RNA sequence: UGGAGAGUUUGAUCCUGGCUCAGGGUGAACGCUGGCGGCGUGCCUAAGACAUGCAAGUCGUGCGGGCCGCGGGGUUUUACUCCGUGGUCAGCGGCGGACGGGUGAGUAACGCGUGGGUGACCUACCCGGAAGAGGGGGACAACCCGGGGAAACUCGGGCUAAUCCCCCAUGUGGACCCGCCCCUUGGGGUGUGUCCAAAGGGCUUUGCCCGCUUCCGGAUGGGCCCGCGUCCCAUCAGCUAGUUGGUGGGGUAAUGGCCCACCAAGGCGACGACGGGUAGCCGGUCUGAGAGGAUGGCCGGCCACAGGGGCACUGAGACACGGGCCCCACUCCUACGGGAGGCAGCAGUUAGGAAUCUUCCGCAAUGGGCGCAAGCCUGACGGAGCGACGCCGCUUGGAGGAAGAAGCCCUUCGGGGUGUAAACUCCUGAACCCGGGACGAAACCCCCGACGAGGGGACUGACGGUACCGGGGUAAUAGCGCCGGCCAACUCCGUGCCAGCAGCCGCGGUAAUACGGAGGGCGCGAGCGUUACCCGGAUUCACUGGGCGUAAAGGGCGUGUAGGCGGCCUGGGGCGUCCCAUGUGAA
């Protein structure tokens, strides 16, 4: 589960992208942010489109 | 029966047909005996529509049905004129 | 789009002096006059020798960033000339130089590379009596780069076309100031142009 | 609901039952003059023999047999009815047998 | 035209029909070495005139039967006895090669 | 914020059903086309003012129940299914005790969840329990 | 006209070697953002199941009727009922439903590709040629009545028409047996015997038009056969009874064990049979320096399939996608005794999936079926629609403009950066508004002429009031990835092996260019990234182009089968090889 924090539980729908995590053994896969359940990371600003969030407006 | 018939190319909203002869049964596009001339319905080109006369007859002589407007392109090169 | 946006910012980056401004890049301030070195926080700090990359890089946006292309149609434009007979060096620059919007400054006609673009898309160019507004247009030998008439009274026309009086087109050119009119004789070469771009360097970078 | 093709369908179960009729006859005969034939009998053979080659010739006009089906049968038919007759034979009243 | 093949006759166990071995070479598509393939064909002898050993013309035909597709077109030389005793041994070897 | 595509319009009559050609001002009637709208939802020309109307309400659940497939493998099938009914009753509702893992399914009154449930079986092949949610203690 | 490499085993080194990355590509999907246009292109998964409409039909110039229209006749806006015309509805008859379109299931196979063969063959309609179209009978629908029924529609009797069916005749000719001649797998000729042809329909009436019969020939389209080529596993090694061959039959258009009798025992296999796995094949496409590798969506060719399986009928052609029969699975209707169905056609529904559309317009064009023709039909097709899915093109402005506003960020507090960027002044004028408005359409047809040639005349546009043109005219969108090394681009703050980053090496332990933010920068731009897959880098299966003493790798050693390879000289042949010509190598 990338990005810091999440909206994940025991039933959340997620969508799989493939793609390990060199430190972590039988994880051969990133949950991707921005979809089905997974709400994207709040407040990120730089790298957005890899953590499904929308550009923030300047309100 | 074998016919000679216009078969479409060119490309959208550019007609560039193919004076050819093929069996009655090929698609509209499909594999064909003889290409006889072709024929530019906007004439872009002065050189708009070519036929080969010689080729043209033979097939007529030997069975080859033209369609109507296959007819009108063929007349008009001169085909049907005995002079 | 094109680039549309700081012009003189690009001619501090890449060392050289661009002209992408047309009259004030000769005033005493394209910034290359005041701020010869890159924008940025830093720019004016030490600079590490460039990579091999950096070097290949850094010359062939010399070259893109003089014609206004994006990078695929430069990049398009490259690969045509590499299939081209002969020198792709030379050929390539031939290829942008015949390239409309630029033959109509290599003209005259306007001020700057942007502005020709302009006009070409505002349908002031005419190339032999027709109108064109593809700035992407392939120039041919022999054929005439003029205006239009709502073209010709024009305010900014008259003053581009004066400056025209006395001065010189290059060798593969012929303006005919009082006419508005004028030919594309030649293909240019490497030697006619006086290019701040090492193109062999170009050539190398389409590589890896 | 329905197309006509059907009309084809009745069509096809008349002309069935039509020809179905004449390859029965042509088959008998056939079988009965080679019968007859290798009994000895030659005038009732190639009597028979004749009626067949009309009848398999007839239905090679229309859509039942058709060309060298009906020549194959005939040559077959005469080609057997001639041997076994040469067995104390000699065509009576040459039926269908140029000889 | 009809193709035509040269082989020698292996095997004659079968009535008016003799198996005639084909050899030939070819590039290799990869490794362009010339090398050597053979092929078994069954040829037509209806007067059972050709003989195991023998070296044959072998020539495309009407289909004689499912597998006898060529007829023996003519005598090349005769004995060569000695070309059989390899694909017999070629052959023989099998038996060493199960479990 | 969704386009939406209306395929055809088609009005209900006591016993058969009209398909018309289009619905004016002030009328009522079915479209056939949209997999995204729901109850509620505004629907505006394609360019028309973007506007969003009144209306649609919803009162809230009144009885919750944790609800559990008969086996592991009709979880899916059962999760599937409870989605698909809270979308057609916005008054239906499905979560997820943040503690207990158990799904509470919940709605309107005892009736409501019953012809759930029994929706949930006959209409959509799955077979659940239903029994009184666990507690979160301390 | 064509070849780039880097990081990572060590204290350091050279080598070996694997992992990893930079590139190109896609029917794509996912994330962010999103202005236009053109041309392409869009169920890759459930060959799952499908509501609904539409995808072949067409002929009264083949034939008899039914119901209606209009008119004139006994007499009526009481024509009903009674000639005669234009329609309509089925039926009979014909031609087409074997084309077109869909799909990739099955198939490693003469399936396909490539080149050949047929003395072993077929070909409706179309051309060319020859000769005919003379008599005589008959039935079944339609229809009326009767019976079964709720219905589908069924059953009985009874007439009845033809280009429907049948007999006879003429036999240019043709078929068959036989004898002969030629020729050579069953081809060409010839003689006696036997055997086989037919429709009349419409007009400006013997003169034309469309049809009918036989034969010869042409074209076109096919069937069957053959050489060579066509994936992985040998931890699949033996396979085989219609099995291999013969004789005689049956069968078909034709060869063949194809099918069947009888005889003989053969046939195939390490040059990989048999078995299992996977797969439609090709033109091509992607990648690559090339040689290779991977691939086969769109388009063109063959093939195969049409809910699964089997089978014939009709026919020039089918064992037939919208024909038929039976079995299986499944679904629908019902007055519960039997009725109905088959989207891998267009469009659409539902299911599955990360995911791919209008139940649109039109037959104006091109092509197809029928008709003498008018014309009818054609979800082939021509177009339009939605989707950055792809590529190409265009825009968000141009020229001036400060040692240089403010804000924000650094700051050795002097100042430096954003940056000519903005403001601001002019200029041009995407959008929009007004006027006009296509090409694609000349022929079928009609007129003089012979229905010929030729000349002449008329009708016809879905796209569209669109493209384009003239006129007037507003400045009037910008995003996304990256900034430790490969690798182009740095600072401050927050944080403190926490939170996180991560393709590899590895960053994070309180000055982190490696995390999160900010300023700044580099790369691209109507986009940018990500994931998955393919080729490249991988000389990393080394044919081009690697290796085995110690890095992985010489079999424990002989003997020897197949196989591979083989000295000097001269002749023959000329298979390999080389050369030229020619065919083929579709588009
Ligand atoms: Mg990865
Ligand atoms: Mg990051
Ligand atoms: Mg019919
Ligand atoms: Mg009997
Ligand atoms: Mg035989
Ligand atoms: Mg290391
Ligand atoms: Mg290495
Ligand atoms: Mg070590
Ligand atoms: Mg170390
Ligand atoms: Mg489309
Ligand atoms: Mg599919
Ligand atoms: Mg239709
Ligand atoms: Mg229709
Ligand atoms: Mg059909
Ligand atoms: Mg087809
Ligand atoms: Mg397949
Ligand atoms: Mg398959
Ligand atoms: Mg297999
Ligand atoms: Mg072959
Ligand atoms: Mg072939
Ligand atoms: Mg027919
Ligand atoms: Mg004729
Ligand atoms: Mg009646
Ligand atoms: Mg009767
Ligand atoms: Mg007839
Ligand atoms: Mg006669
Ligand atoms: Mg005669
Ligand atoms: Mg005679
Ligand atoms: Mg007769
Ligand atoms: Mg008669
Ligand atoms: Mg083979
Ligand atoms: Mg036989
Ligand atoms: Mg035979
Ligand atoms: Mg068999
Ligand atoms: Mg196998
Ligand atoms: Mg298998
Ligand atoms: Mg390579
Ligand atoms: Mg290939
Ligand atoms: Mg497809
Ligand atoms: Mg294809
Ligand atoms: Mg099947
Ligand atoms: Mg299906
Ligand atoms: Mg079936
Ligand atoms: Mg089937
Ligand atoms: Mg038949
Ligand atoms: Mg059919
Ligand atoms: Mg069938
Ligand atoms: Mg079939
Ligand atoms: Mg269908
Ligand atoms: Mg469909
Ligand atoms: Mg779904
Ligand atoms: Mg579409
Ligand atoms: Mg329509
Ligand atoms: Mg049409
Ligand atoms: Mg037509
Ligand atoms: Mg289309
Ligand atoms: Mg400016
Ligand atoms: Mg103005
Ligand atoms: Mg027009
Ligand atoms: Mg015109
Ligand atoms: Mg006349
Ligand atoms: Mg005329
Ligand atoms: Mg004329
Ligand atoms: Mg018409
Ligand atoms: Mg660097
Ligand atoms: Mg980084
Ligand atoms: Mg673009
Ligand atoms: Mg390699
Ligand atoms: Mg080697
Ligand atoms: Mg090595
Ligand atoms: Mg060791
Ligand atoms: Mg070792
Ligand atoms: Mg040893
Ligand atoms: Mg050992
Ligand atoms: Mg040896
Ligand atoms: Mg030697
Ligand atoms: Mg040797
Ligand atoms: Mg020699
Ligand atoms: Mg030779
Ligand atoms: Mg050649
Ligand atoms: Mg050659
Ligand atoms: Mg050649
Ligand atoms: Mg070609
Ligand atoms: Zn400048």
């Amino acid at each position: 589960i990338p990005g810091e924090g999440h909206n994940l539980q025991e039933h959340s729908v997620v969508l799989i992208r493939g793609g390990r995590v060199k430190d972590l053994p039988g994880v051969r896969y990133h949950i991707v942010r921005g979809v089905y359940d997974a709400a994207g990371v709040k407040d990120r600003k730089k790298s957005r489109s890899k953590y499904g969030t929308k550009k923030p407006k300047e309100a | 029966m074998v016919k000679i018939r216009l078969a479409r190319f060119g490309s959208k909203h550019n007609p560039h047909y193919r004076i050819v002869v093929t069996d009655a049964r090929r698609k509209r596009d499909g594999k064909y005996i003889e290409k006889i001339g072709y024929y530019d319905p906007r004439k872009t080109t002065p050189d708009w529509l070519k036929v080969d006369v010689e080729r043209a007859r033979y097939w007529l002589s030997v069975g080859a049905q033209p369609t109507d407007t296959a007819r009108r392109l063929l007349r008009q090169a001169g085909v049907f004129r005995q002079e | 789009g094109r680039y549309i946006g700081p012009v003189c910012r690009l001619c501090r980056r890449e060392g050289v002096k661009l002209y992408l401004k047309g009259e004030r890049c000769y005033s005493p301030k394209c910034a290359m006059e005041r701020r010869p070195y890159p924008p940025g926080q830093h720019g004016q700090k030490r600079a590490r020798r460039p990579s091999d990359y950096a070097v290949r890089l850094r010359e062939k946006q010399k070259l893109r960033r003089i014609y206004g292309i994006s990078e695929r149609q430069f990049r398009n434009l490259f690969e045509e000339a590499s299939k081209k007979k002969g020198v792709t060096g030379s050929v390539f620059l031939g290829l942008l130089e015949s390239r409309l919007d630029n033959v109509v400054y290599r003209l005259g006609f306007a001020v700057s590379r942007r502005q020709a673009r302009q006009l070409v898309r505002h349908g002031h160019i005419t190339v032999n009596g027709r109108r064109v507004d593809l700035p992407s247009y392939r120039v041919r030998p022999g054929d005439e780069i003029a205006v239009a008439e709502k073209s010709r009274n024009l305010e900014l026309i008259r003053q581009n076309l004066e400056a025209m009086k006395g001065r010189k087109v290059g060798p593969w050119l012929s303006l005919d100031v009082e006419g508005m009119k004028g030919k594309f004789l030649r293909l240019p070469d490497r030697e006619d142009l006086a290019l701040p771009v090492n193109e062999q360097l170009v050539i190398e970078f389409y590589s890896r | 609901r329905n197309l006509s093709a059907l009309k084809r369908h009745r069509q096809s179960l008349k002309r069935r039952l039509r020809n179905k009729a004449k390859k029965s006859a042509i088959k008998t005969l056939s079988k009965k003059a080679i019968q007859l034939a290798q009994e000895g009998k030659a005038e009732e053979a190639l009597k028979i023999m004749r009626k067949a080659e009309s009848l398999i010739d007839k239905a090679a006009k229309g859509s039942t047999l058709h060309k060298n089906a009906a020549a194959r049968r005939k040559s077959r038919l005469m080609r057997k009815v001639r041997q076994l007759l040469e067995a104390a034979g000699a065509p009576l009243i040459g039926g269908g047998l140029s000889a | 035209p009809k193709k035509v093949l040269t082989g020698v006759v292996v095997s004659d166990k079968m009535q008016k029909t003799v198996t005639v071995l084909v050899e030939r070479q070819f590039p290799h598509p990869l490794y362009g070495k010339v090398i050597k393939r053979s092929k078994k064909y069954l040829a037509h002898d209806p007067e059972e005139k050709y003989k195991l050993g023998d070296v044959v013309e072998i020539i495309e035909s009407r289909p004689i039967s499912k597998r006898k597709r060529f007829r023996v077109l003519r005598l090349v030389e005769s004995g060569r006895m000695d070309l059989v005793e390899k694909y017999l041994i070629r052959r023989q070897n099998y038996e060493s090669l199960s479990k | 914020g969704r386009k939406e595509r209306v395929a055809r319009l088609l009005r209900m009559h006591a016993n058969h059903r009209e398909e018309v050609e289009e619905l004016k001002a002030g009328d009522l009637g079915a479209v056939v086309g949209l997999k995204e709208t729901i109850t509620g939802d505004t629907l505006v020309g394609e360019d028309a003012p973007r506007v969003i109307l009144e209306s649609i309400e919803v009162p809230e659940p009144v009885i919750d129940v944790a609800i559990e497939p008969k086996t592991k493998a009709d979880q899916e099938k059962l999760s599937q299914a409870l989605a698909r009914l809270a979308e057609e009753d916005p008054t239906f509702r499905v979560s997820t005790h943040p503690e207990t893992g158990q799904t509470i399914i919940s709605g309107m009154g005892e009736l409501h969840l019953e012809i759930i449930v029994d929706r949930l079986k006959r209409e959509f092949k799955v077979d659940a329990n239903v029994g009184k949610p666990q507690v979160a203690y301390r």
